[PDB]
């Protein structure tokens, strides 16, 4: 689960 | 939609989407080392990134995609993107980069960063070009843009040739952006399109700025000489490096 | 001078003209080591003839001949891409090192073939002509080293100058194959941003050459050596 | 650096 991609829906 | 955007609303938009300029954690009570100055670019880019993040999303088109996709564009271009910034913001700064407002180095001062002053002297070098062309800002963010969709896009099944086609229908807004722009400022057609190339042509010393640069940082990685935010670890991981 | 007193068409027929011939490499299965001393090998022959190309590419023996050196020390694996990417073309999922030497992607070098093949893929469905690939192949030689520069102020500005007739000449291109205005500018952006594709490739293939250096499982000659020799130091 | 030193001389 990298670290941008959850980034990206925040 | 952002084919239906116009030109003047593409650069509304962009320019409202601009991140804030980020102070360094300079701290002038030491002399820099290599690790301590190190740190400020690592601190100092870290953060950028995740404004960074928030900017791509009010980039026209690039809600659009899926987060794979988004993604794969943002690895590809962080560092670019972070490079162009600097040296637009360095362009009144004859001689210095200004990382930040209280973060404005020399050539002299990279100097304890081993590797650095090469790239130093790069950026310092866009950032002359882009002064005496006289870049404008509605051209800088035009600039900017192109580089984050661009990027990443030669390295994207069915859903894959509409995403490509995608972003090369917005890439072709901005174009037609770029010289709406020239033509406002009173460009002869010639003059609009030697204009188009000669920005589009620094895009190439902009990549080229930025794999120097990634390899670098996993120099200073691999040696243990700065500790890199988990954000960073993985952004130049993407760059599968070596 | 007289780069900058040449027409449209002078400029394209002056490109054509001076256009480097489609080598061969050599004539059981490959190991590691005999492939890339076929690329190598090939490479090596190919800059000989690739230093003879740029000599006659118009406004470049203006310059003195550090500035020459450099531009060709800075653009070689650019050019010998570009190359690679215009002849594999037409060879859908493969690359056409030469005509006896056309491969698929069936160490490390996989990341670099799938980017080939995708710049290929691109000017394909671009549908890129001759007359405009050639254009772009002297933009590179001019470009690529000239940001890394009263005698000098000159000879970039001299460069610039040659950079913007190239860019006129694409222009004429596109306006003679009957494009909009619009589309002209469209596809000019598309192509100058392909370049920025072509400069990460060498970037990355010049530090693979590096390791494949390093590791003395494929001699190098000592013009590739030299041209090696540049991008570190 | 000089192997195309002598190259770009060669007529
Ligand atoms: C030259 N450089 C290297 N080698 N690694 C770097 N990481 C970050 C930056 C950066 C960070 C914030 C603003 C401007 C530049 C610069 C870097
Ligand atoms: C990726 N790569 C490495 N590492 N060393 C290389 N040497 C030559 C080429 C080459 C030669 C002619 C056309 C296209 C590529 C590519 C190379």
């Amino acid at each position: 689960h990298k670290i941008l991609h959850r980034l990206l829906q925040d | 939609l952002a084919l239906s955007l116009t030109a003047d609303q593409m650069v509304s938009a962009l320019l409202d989407a601009e991140p804030p300029i980020l102070y360094s954690e300079y701290d002038p009570t030491r002399p820099f080392s290599e690790a301590s100055m190190m740190g400020l670019l690592t601190n100092l880019a870290d953060r950028e990134l995740v404004h960074m993040i928030n900017w791509a999303k009010r980039v026209p088109g690039f809600v659009d995609l899926t987060l794979h996709d988004q993604v794969h564009l943002l690895e590809c271009a962080w560092l670019e993107i972070l490079m162009i910034g600097l040296v637009w913001r360095s362009m009144e700064h004859p001689g210095k980069l200004l990382f930040a407002p209280n973060l404005l180095l020399d050539r002299n001062q990279g100097k304890c960063v081993e590797g650095m002053v090469e790239i130093f002297d790069m950026l310092l070098a866009t950032s002359s070009r882009f002064r005496m062309m006289n870049l404008q800002g509605e051209e800088f963010v035009c600039l900017k843009s192109i580089i984050l969709l661009n990027s990443g896009v030669y390295t994207f099944t069915l859903k894959s040739l509409e995403e490509k086609d995608h972003i090369h229908r917005v890439l072709d807004k901005i174009t037609d952006t770029l010289i709406h722009l020239m033509a406002k400022a009173g460009l002869t057609l010639q003059q609009q399109h030697q204009r188009l190339a000669q920005l589009l042509l620094i895009l190439s010393h902009i990549r080229h700025m930025s794999n120097k640069g990634m390899e670098h940082l996993y120099s200073m990685k691999c040696k243990n000489v700065v500790p890199l935010s988990d954000l960073l670890l993985e952004m130049l991981d993407a760059h599968r490096l070596h």
